[PDB]
């Protein structure tokens, strides 16, 4: 229940970051979505939503 | 005053319109036209954030 309770919380502060994000400039957003972190978990921020 | 208003209403300026909307005499005329020609800018499709 707790886990469930902060994934919530963190899902929530990954949308209302990126609507932000997005919401001051479109090209460097969309430069954020498409990056790797340099493997931070070997993904991507689009891929890590999706999965 | 109109075609003032046209200019503040165009650019989205949202707080210049009021005051000058306050002043106008057709004031319903305007309200309508200004909803007209915003809910037609509101349809273009690139850069999302002003419409």
């Amino acid at each position: 229940g707790e886990s469930e309770e902060l994934a919530n919380e963190y899902e929530t502060r990954a949308v209302e970051l990126f609507t932000e994000c997005y919401s001051n400039d479109e090209d460097l957003a969309e430069q954020l979505l498409v990056y790797s972190c340099e493997a931070w978990g070997g993904s991507n921020c689009l891929e890590l939503a999706v999965e | 005053l109109q075609a003032l208003f046209i200019w503040a209403i165009l650019q989205n300026k949202k707080e210049l319109s009021k005051v000058i909307w306050e002043q106008t005499k057709g004031c319903t005329l305007a309200a309508l036209g200004a909803s007209k020609l915003l809910k037609t800018l509101a349809k273009v499709k690139n850069d999302i954030n002003a419409a």
